[PDB]
């Protein structure tokens, strides 16, 4: 499965995926972007069972662009966060599951930066740091003894390439890329992502 | 005796209703659109607030996406509901197709749902025109009008409510390729035709301004301030 | 005459049952609402005092909505009362959604685009409820909103309706400061208005009604004031009173 | 203004819902009913009186329990009163249903109230022709609430409706004292119906209901003849 | 005052209901008269049966329509309407007995005869069904009971009653009757009801212009009296 | 005038006037009589050829509602056609949920309800055409029933709807019908139909008769050609 | 879950268990089985219980509708033939096994309503996971026209029975006595058994616990 | 297993005018544990609080829909929500889906807003009420708890008592549970003071 | 009809010039179990065709009351109109066919065969829809047993007599009784020519 891993900073929150679209048997695309702009200072990363999430974050995300402009002012990021999990507790049960696991994360200037965990069950949670997919299992761990309470810019990319580096080391199939995010007091901005050869 | 249901024919083939809902649209604040090369602009006329009100929520121009805008005339009621409606519209049709809403279809669906309001008995026409102007043409500005009947036009510079014919009149007669070839001169275009509609003095005028793959721009009644000074002296070199 | 439904445009295109309902929305009890750089305060006046009756609910006028919002009433009372239900109806179900208060304007817009819907689909005769909200929200803190019977909304500073609405507001503007009012001084800015409002002379605290909002330690507290508080801002009115002739 | 005195869904000039209006009218002309709030209870009289002794005076009660802690009576038109007691019930159950607790006054009145607004509201349909006058004893404090065709509710301490309403009122506010107790109020009560009552009040023509902390019960005939007879 | 007597939900100036008072009225149309005696342990009602031509068949002009064994109907009225008035009283009764077992008591029957006939009244959909519905029965714990319950909708418990054309009349005369205490038999009440019949219409009624129907506590049974039981007690009743 | 626009408006004096509009509407139309033999019920009426070109049989008012139910309706002939089109449902329903033939009470009830159902709501309008139902079983006799537009539905001896009810009644009365047999109570109906006839207002006729009873083995059908004429040849016999 | 009744000389006898268990361990030991209804009548819920309950209610407060538009006490008839309907309509789904006891106008009553949807007259039943054991202690010593004292061992026997013979009751005996001048609830008419003392004092005194942070708001 | 997907228990205590409140702090999958910040128990009022056990997206749904419905009737009402109206509000609630159920175990401990009567309950899958004058028990490892309540639980206990009792009762429980942990958060609520409590447990 | 309770047995026919007969028999076995004995498998729809069908006679008995009021309101319009064997059938293919498409199908193999206009129509129907024309038609196990026999009858001589038919049916069904397990030995027979269609029975076999 994907990768959606995310370090909350002390005044950022800094949340990285791959960019590897495969079906059953190869990456189909290498370029494939799963990080989705839900407004100026949230951002939304969902995976999952195929074809739910590519829509279900388009329809989460028109829903948290139509609110900012019928309003003026964009949705905060827990409301976010609780409306995006409102929606899959409604279709959970419906004749319509969307079976999609997916990881909020934004800015809140009132507030502050937050990133939220959300489980195909949806179900929301407020963690500093998490992981999606399979490789959950073996970079939660390398978050857990690795994070600190107040991890700069440049060692949060770091940890996530130890991150990264670790998973390109254990993952039996390829990540060549991963998609690379921050948000900050001053929005949300691309980061350079990673390789490395093998000959 | 053919002026109470919407539905009933004149012996000369009007319908009625419409042309007296186009009435409520004939009772707004003026409001004046001319598109550039590189920039559409949608003139208002501001009412002169009450002394002990709050301005923020009389919003006339909103902005229906990201690179649409609409200035509306006519009775308020009616001109949210449609602006949300055509947002809700926009937002959807980005849903099923990624592609942008462009102006003409969001002008298109929001005179799909005059027509439909104006239709049958039981639903009042929408009484407000709306003026959609946006760059959703990836590259081309377009500016449309909505009659509160549900016919919407192409326009280079229109005029709807109170004083559209004067407002047009002077368009007419001033919109030459010379005058919007530069934005500057597009929005001094835009402050002396609402000039003629609406005499009065700062903050009586809000222009929207938008530029090609951007956002709306409420000019801030200072810049508002420098267009008029630049009016002001150049009608003083005429002179 | 074009005034058999709603739906019917008059020849000069206006709403002739809205307007209507917009004049009748005189008849109700006088209500006033002053936006102070504290909070925000409203102001009602019961117009049945009559001895038998007893004084269950203490607010008649002022309902409250949400943790963080209060709106007035004026106008019929059957629909005031659905108007009431339908508020608090839309704040729950927002705050059940996205788990937030609902900014104040949200509310207002709901229900002023509910009113617009009675008042476009025919067989619907429109809401004559106007009536006034408060609330404080992250974005914008401390609001006062207007709605009338047509849906269209505003924010305003200090505003009253029903009866003698326009001396009030007159009055009100006449005397407001812009900016350097304190709850205290909003108080005494609203019963003053309310003395001449009303024909009815020495204020009786029985006969009026006055609800604060405050931002206290993050609460939101909608605190209605008790007769004991209404008699004395009456005395010190009266008090002032006196002051300001002596100079006759 | 005649043009508009016949749809409940248009307004007049001046603002008057006519139609609730001629509805009030039709109930303020229906039979009398006064109700007093004691300190201890509630009392509710009306005056059942029949056009002939051929009909059964027990048949028909004007007084009805909606719950073991809520009353009713009227003044109109009864067969509106059936159907507004038979709705009364249905919220009262309802909401005893969802929260296992009787429903209180304030509540049950309430909803009867939007039920009645329910009705003015579209054309085609009467409003309720008869105004409501509500017991009860929740949270050990007597309650009374009239439910009007208008929808309005409110908390009278001591009011009469229907024929005469005005002499009942003036009664009121004359003979009510505010620290009484049930049996005061009983005889109150029963006074201001004689006040507005046109010959004998028998025990079969006069019907009283008690609503104390105890409950809402009906006074049968031989409770009534005793406090007729003490009052007479 | 009189314009607002063309709706049904429409309210009168003074406060009244008109096309409720028009269909009460209209229960004359018929020209027939019937009245209820209630005994001490017996419900007697005898009605009119009026058949102004040869070759009609008397047994198929009956009125006196059985809703159920132990509970009995007269309608007097529109001829079409009291009859689909009668089917569904047949239907209440018929659906109370398989909601909850017992036979529903004849004033819970015709209550909720009265009840549709009200709903009727309050929602302008149907004419109100001018038929007055006279209802008898035996109940346990009750005696004899006899409710007569009408288009507007109004029931209540008569010892005595009667509608149609002549309905004042015989109300007084029954009035003048029921006040002197006596034994109220079978014998009696039958006697009663046909004596007020008699000197309300003024006629010596032969034994083919009248229908009687008693149900007693012996047996609380509908029975609608033949031609020999109806002569033997009018003999009785002359002598 | 203004109480009788629509059905659901009660006159002041307390009568639905579109009903009795509907009764003067069958009354505009011909005769229908119905006449019930000791062993069975016997229908004929008078089917006016509004013109030349009609092919001897169209419009026929005569319906079979069932196998032993025969209608004769008399009045606006869609109405009339859309009663027998009703009164066939009515008895396929209750053969099919109950399985044996409809009795021509509860045939004649259920569709005199319908009816009544239609002179109720504004929306719709009574029925301009007055019908007779007829039919014959050993179980239960010859039983003739006549619904009109207001509802009503009460079992007749003998009956007419049309202009001549008064004038057919006259000469119903004169005829003993309780004893007489279904083969001369046809010759009988015949004659009556052709002396309540104006002959010199309406251009021409052509007669059509129909029975059940036991001759008929309790099944309503066209009564046959044969037989037919002799019932034309008493009439012809009697001069009117 | 024991419920049982048995229609004695002058009206009916009701009784039920209180152990409710989820799964295989008991909820608590003093739940009511014994459902108010009518002041005239009652049941005792066997099955689910939260089912029990909810049906009970509805059943009980559209009975009381009922109740109140006749001005009679309602009668057990239409008790069971409105309860039984409603049963039936979900076609077994619900599982409520529950037992109508009372007494009308016509004399005592006692209906038995199957959780399927089915109910018979039986002058002595029972039903739940120790409904045998209820049968078996009326066949062995009830007899008809029993009197009303006797009637309340008889049942208190034939439940305790069911608590000393089965798993799936016990804990307490209630019993609802219902006579048509008696409504007589029993909460409980015995204790079965009593939980054996505690010979051990647990040391529960201050600082034995420990905590990460701490935050203390007065309200009032 | 379905109770199994998310694991945790919430546990409330009564005593001598005190009510008693302990909740699982660990949130996560079926097996990896995702968060350790997971509130488990809801303030439906000023003294009034309600815990939920079972999978965490119905609990998460059943304390805002709880919420959304009880705001309705406080501000209808006019007064706080007592808590056996809350009991059987909460009832109708889950009852409302016996063909849908969800998949939450609600445990409700307060006093009551007249009388100061502590009172906690108990409410099934399907929305039984369950009410005990000693204590209740919901979560997964609902046996833990139970167990020890029946040797530790003491009638008429002291503020500070009921604490301790608790604690120790929910602490005991959770160590001998896997699925259910990492933290817990105990709330002592009394009719001056409210005292919020999280007790040193093993992050194991 | 998803379980079938009560079946029937094979059911018959052979086209004869001027005519058609079908035969079936009279035992209604639900399972192995002889439920009823005197049922009738063969009813008359019209004058000029009669059908008669297996499985479920409940099934087929509701078929038999909406012929009957389907057929029964051809004459009461009385335009002369009947409705054709071949329009039988074709109401019957589409009848079944629409039945099956929402899974509750008649679990009735049908078989229709009349005399219309100088022409003989042996149409069947099964329980899910399948129609076609044949001389000869058996329903169920007929197909196996007695199917087989009546094309070398046919096949010689596709002209056969009113008695070569009752014996050869007869022949038939006897062959029915010794092989199978589900007959019996009382069945009617119908016969369809220009005087009408008659049904007799039931009869015997050695």
């Amino acid at each position: 499965m994907e990768y959606l891993i995310g370090i909350q900073g002390p005044d950022y929150v800094l949340v990285a995926s791959d960019r590897v679209a495969a079906s059953n048997i190869v990456q189909m695309k290498d370029d494939h972007d799963k990080m989705f702009k839900m407004s100026e200072k949230i951002l939304l990363l969902c995976v999952g069972e195929a074809g739910d999430t590519v829509q279900f974050a388009e329809y989460i995300q028109k829903n948290v662009q139509l609110y900012k402009m019928r309003n003026g002012y964009e949705l905060s990021p827990t409301a976010a966060a609780n409306f995006t999990r409102r929606n899959l507790a409604d279709c959970l049960r419906s004749r319509t599951p969307y079976h999609v696991n997916l990881l909020l994360a934004g800015y809140d200037e009132h507030e502050g930066p937050a990133l939220y965990y959300m489980d195909y069950l949806a179900a929301l949670a407020k963690a500093p740091f998490a992981a999606h997919g399979y490789g959950a299992f073996l970079t939660l761990s390398i978050l857990d003894r690795y994070y600190t309470p107040t991890i700069s810019r440049e060692r949060a990319v770091e940890l996530l390439r130890k991150c990264l580096e670790e998973l390109q080391k254990r993952f039996i199939l390829n990540l060549p890329t991963f998609s690379v995010r921050i948000i900050d007091k001053n929005g949300i901005h691309d980061l350079d992502n990673i390789s490395f050869p093998k000959q | 005796s053919y002026d109470r249901a919407i539905t009933v024919f004149s012996p000369d083939g009007h319908l009625f209703q419409v042309e007296y809902a186009q009435e409520a649209v004939k009772k707004g604040s003026t409001a004046v659109g001319v598109r550039g090369r590189d920039i559409v602009v949608l003139g208002v006329e501001k009412k002169s607030v009450a002394k002990l009100q709050d301005e923020r929520t009389v919003r006339k121009i909103c902005a229906l996406d990201d690179n649409v805008c609409m200035a509306f005339a006519g009775l308020t009621a009616d001109a949210r509901i449609v602006i949300n409606r055509a947002r809700v519209e926009c937002q959807s049709h980005r849903l099923t197709v990624e592609d942008p809403v462009t102006v003409e279809y969001i002008t298109r669906y929001i005179a799909s749902l005059k027509q439909r309001y104006t239709q049958s008995n039981g639903r009042r026409p929408f009484g407000i025109s709306a003026l959609i102007v946006g760059f959703d043409f990836d590259g081309t500005p377009r500016l449309y009008q909505t009659d509160p009947s549900g016919t919407y036009h192409a326009w280079k510079a229109n005029a709807i409510g109170r004083g559209a014919k004067s407002v047009r009149e002077f368009l007419e007669k001033n919109y030459t390729d010379e005058a919007i070839e530069t934005d500057d001169l597009t929005i001094k275009l835009v402050i002396k035709a609402l000039l003629e509609v609406v005499q009065s003095g700062g903050k009586n005028i809000e222009l929207a301004v938008m530029r090609r793959d951007q956002s709306l721009k409420i000019l801030n009644p200072e810049e508002i301030e420098k267009y008029v000074v630049e009016i002001e002296k150049e009608k003083e070199e005429n002179e | 005459r074009y005034d058999s439904r709603t739906t019917i445009f008059s020849p000069e295109g206006r709403l002739y049952q809205v307007e209507y309902a917009m004049e009748a929305i005189g008849h109700a009890g006088t209500c006033l609402g002053i936006l102070a750089n504290d909070g925000v305060l409203l102001a009602a006046e019961r117009r049945n005092i009559h001895k038998l009756l007893d004084e269950v609910f203490f607010s008649e006028k002022i309902y409250k909505l949400n943790e963080d919002m209060a709106c007035s009433v004026a106008g019929i009372t059957s629909d005031a009362n659905v108007l009431t239900n339908e508020l608090r109806l839309i704040a729950q179900r927002y705050l059940l959604q996205y788990q937030e208060p609902i900014p104040c304007e949200q509310l207002v817009t709901a229900l002023c685009d509910i009113k617009q819907a009675y008042t476009q689909f025919g067989g619907k005769r429109p809401f004559g409820v106007s009536l006034l909200y408060i609330g404080w929200d992250k974005h914008y803190g401390f609001q006062l909103y207007q709605s009338d019977p047509s849906g269209n909304y505003g924010g305003w500073k200090a505003t009253c309706i029903g009866n003698n609405s326009a001396a009030a507001v007159s009055m009100l503007k006449q005397d407001y400061k812009e900016g350097e009012m304190t709850l205290k001084s909003a108080l005494a800015l609203a019963i003053k208005v309310l003395n001449k409002t009303m024909d009815v002379s020495k204020l009786s605290a029985e006969k009026v009604e006055i609800a604060t909002l405050t931002r206290e330690n993050g609460k939101t507290v909608i605190r209605v004031l008790k007769q004991k508080e209404v008699e004395q801002l009456i005395k010190k009115h009266e008090e002032e009173e006196a002051k300001a002739e002596r100079e006759k | 203004e005649r043009g508009y005195s016949f749809s409940l869904t248009t307004f007049s000039p001046s603002g008057k819902l006519v139609q609730i209006e001629y509805a009030l009218a039709a109930v303020a002309g229906g039979a009398p009913s006064v109700g007093i709030k004691a300190a201890n209870g509630v009392v509710l009289a009306t005056e059942k009186k029949q056009k002939s002794i051929l009909y059964d005076e027990r048949s028909v009660h004007k007084v009805e329990p909606i719950t073991k802690h809520i009353g009713l009576v009227y003044s109109g038109m009864g067969p509106d009163y059936r159907v507004l007691v038979h709705r009364a019930r249905k919220l009262a159950q309802q909401y005893y249903l969802v929260y296992q607790e009787p429903i209180p006054t304030a509540q049950l009145v309430q909803r009867v109230a939007s039920v009645m607004q329910e009705y003015t509201q579209s054309g085609g349909v009467r409003p309720f022709g008869v105004s409501l006058l509500i017991c009860g004893w929740n949270e050990g404090r007597p309650y009374l609430f009239q439910s009007d065709p208008s929808g309005a509710y409110f908390a009278w301490k001591a009011t009469a409706m229907g024929k005469n309403y005005v002499n009942g009122k003036t009664f009121l506010e004359k003979r009510y004292n505010e620290d009484l107790e049930l049996e005061d109020a009983i005889h109150t009560a029963i006074l201001t119906l004689k006040e507005s009552f046109e010959g004998q009040m028998t025990e079969d023509n006069i019907e009283v209901g008690i609503c104390n902390e105890a409950g809402f019960r009906r006074l049968t005939p031989t409770e009534v003849k005793d406090y007729l007879a003490a009052i007479a | 005052s009189a314009g607002f007597d063309r709706h049904i939900t429409i309210f009168s100036p003074e406060g009244r209901l008109y096309q409720v008072e028009y269909a009460f009225k209209a229960i004359n149309q018929g020209g027939l008269t019937s009245v209820a005696v209630r005994g001490k342990d017996c419900a007697v009602i005898v009605t009119q049966k009026k058949v102004p031509d040869k070759l009609l068949d008397s047994s198929t002009v009956t009125h006196l329509f059985k809703i159920t064994e132990n509970i009995g109907c007269v309608m007097t009225g529109m001829t079409a309407d009291s009859r689909s008035q009668v089917q569904r009283a047949r239907y209440e009764a018929a659906n109370w007995k398989y909601k909850y077992g017992y036979e529903i008591p004849v004033d819970m029957l015709c209550k909720r005869i009265a009840d549709i006939s009200q709903v009727y009244t309050q929602n302008a959909e149907m004419r109100p069904l001018g038929c007055c519905m006279i209802l008898i029965g035996i109940d346990e714990e009750q005696g004899p009971q006899v409710y007569k319950c009408d288009p507007a909708g109004y029931y209540c418990g008569f010892k005595a009653t009667a509608a149609g054309v002549k309905q004042t009349e015989s109300t007084s005369f029954l009035e003048k009757k029921v006040k002197k205490k006596f034994d109220w038999t079978f014998e009696q009440t039958v006697e009663t009801a046909i004596t007020c019949l008699s000197t309300v219409l003024s006629i010596d009624f032969k034994p083919s212009e009248i229908e009687v129907g008693v149900v007693t506590v012996e047996n609380p049974k509908f029975r609608i009296l033949t031609e020999a039981e109806i002569d033997a007690h009018l003999v009785a009743l002359a002598e | 005038t203004g109480y009788d626009l629509s059905a659901s408006t009660f006159s002041p004096d307390g009568r639905v006037f579109q009903v009795e509009y509907a009764m003067k509407a069958v009354e505009n139309s011909s005769t229908a009589i119905g006449i019930r033999c000791k062993d069975g019920v016997v229908f004929g009426v008078e089917k006016l050829v509004l013109s030349k070109l009609y092919e001897e049989g169209s419009n026929k008012r005569l319906f079979n509602v069932d196998r032993h139910v025969g209608m004769a309706v008399a009045g606006l002939l869609a109405d009339a056609r859309s009663l027998a089109d009703i009164a066939r449902e009515e008895a396929s329903n209750f053969r099919s949920n109950f399985g044996y033939n409809i009795p021509l009470k509860h045939l004649a009830d259920r569709v005199a309800m319908y009816v009544h159902a239609y002179t109720l709501y504004s929306a719709v309008r009574p029925f301009g055409c007055s019908f007779m139902l007829g039919s014959y079983s050993v179980n239960d006799g010859a039983q003739l029933y006549m619904i009109d537009p207001s509802g009503v539905s009460y079992g007749y001896w003998g009956c007419a709807i049309g202009k001549a009810r008064q004038a057919a009644k006259t000469e119903i009365e004169k005829l003993q019908m309780k004893e007489m047999t279904c083969r001369d109570i046809v010759k009988e109906v015949a004659k009556i139909i052709y002396i309540v006839h104006d002959e010199v207002k309406d251009k021409a006729f052509e007669l059509e008769l129909s029975w059940v009873g036991e001759l008929t083995n309790g099944r309503h059908e066209i009564v046959p050609k044969d037989i037919r004429e002799e019932a034309e040849k008493y009439a012809k016999e009697s001069l009117k | 879950t024991t419920i049982a009744g048995v229609v004695y000389k002058d009206g009916i006898v009701l009784g039920a268990d209180t152990r409710a268990t989820e799964g295989m361990v008991v909820a608590d030991k003093n739940c009511s089985k014994i459902h108010f209804i009518s002041p005239n009548i009652y049941c005792c819920g066997a099955g689910t219980a939260a089912d029990t309950d909810m049906t009970t209610q509805l059943i009980s407060s559209n009975l009381e509708l009922h109740s109140l538009s006749t001005g009679r006490l309602p009668r057990v008839v239409t008790a069971n033939r409105m309860l039984k309907q409603m049963l039936f309509r979900y076609q077994g789904y619900i599982g409520a096994a529950l037992v109508l006891g009372g007494v009308d106008v016509t004399g005592p009553h006692l209906y038995s309503i199957y959780p399927h949807g089915s109910t018979d007259k039986l002058p002595y039943v029972t039903m739940g996971s120790g409904s045998l054991a209820a049968m078996a202690v009326f066949e062995d010593k009830f007899r008809p026209d029993m009197e009303e004292e006797e009637a309340k061992n008889l049942v208190s026997e034939a439940i305790a029975a069911g608590i000393f013979n089965d798993l799936g009751s016990g804990s307490n005996i209630d019993l609802c006595v219902i006579s048509k001048n008696k409504l007589d609830f029993l909460r409980p008419y015995t204790v079965p058994n009593k939980k054996g003392t505690r010979l051990g004092r647990y040391r529960c005194e201050k600082g034995t616990t420990a905590v990460l942070t701490e935050k203390i708001t007065p309200l009032e | 297993s379905i109770m199994s997907y998310n694991g945790g228990a919430v546990m409330a205590m009564k005593g001598k005018n005190c009510v008693a409140i302990a909740a699982d702090r660990r949130f996560g999958i079926q097996a990896q544990m995702v968060t350790t910040d997971f509130q488990k128990i809801f303030p439906m009022g000023d003294r009034l609080y309600i815990g939920l056990a079972g999978l965490a997206t119905d609990v998460q749904t059943v304390a805002q829909r709880l919420k959304f419905r009880l705001n309705l009737y406080e501000l209808k009402e006019g007064r706080q929500i007592k808590p056996y109206t809350l009991m059987s509000m909460v009832a109708n609630l889950l009852y409302e889906k016996r063909f849908g159920p969800y998949y939450t175990e609600p445990v409700i401990a307060g006093l009551d807003p007249k009388t100061f009567k502590p009172f906690i309950c108990s409410l099934d899958l399907i929305g039984c009420p369950m009410v005990t004058d000693d204590f209740v028990v919901s979560g997964t490892c609902a046996e833990q708890m139970y167990g020890m309540c029946e040797s530790l639980w003491e009638p008429n206990m002291d503020p500070d008592h009921l604490f301790e009792t608790i604690s120790q009762a929910m602490l005991n429980a959770v160590d001998r549970d896997a699925v259910s942990g990492m933290g817990v958060i105990v709330h002592i609520i009394e009719k001056d003071k409210i005292t919020t409590r999280t007790l040193k447990a093993r992050m194991d | 009809t998803q379980n079938p309770m009560v079946t029937g047995t094979s059911v018959l026919g052979v086209k004869f010039e001027g005519g058609v007969v079908i035969a079936a028999d009279m035992l209604g076995s639900y399972g192995s179990l002889a439920r009823f004995r005197n049922i009738s498998r063969i009813m008359r729809v019209n004058n000029s065709t009669m059908l008669g069908a297996s499985g479920d006679y409940a099934d087929f008995q509701y078929l038999k009351q909406v012929l009957g009021q389907m057929v029964i309101d051809e004459e009461l319009l009385g335009d002369g109109h009947s409705y054709s064997p071949r329009a039988i059938h074709s109401w019957l293919t589409r009848a079944m066919y629409s039945r099956r498409s929402k899974m509750n199908p008649l679990w009735n193999t049908m078989v229709i065969g009349g005399y219309a206009d100088g022409e003989s129509f042996l149409g069947y129907v099964d329980m899910l829809g399948v129609a076609y024309e044949a001389p000869s038609l058996a329903t169920g196990y007929g197909a196996y047993l007695a199917q087989p026999l009546l094309r070398e009858v046919l096949e010689k001589q596709p002209v056969l007599s009113q008695t070569e038919a009752r014996d050869l049916v007869e022949r038939c069904m006897r062959v029915l009784y010794y092989r199978d397990a589900r007959s019996y030995n009382r069945f009617q027979i119908a016969t369809v020519t220009e005087k009408g269609v008659e049904i007799e029975g039931p009869l015997s076999t050695e």
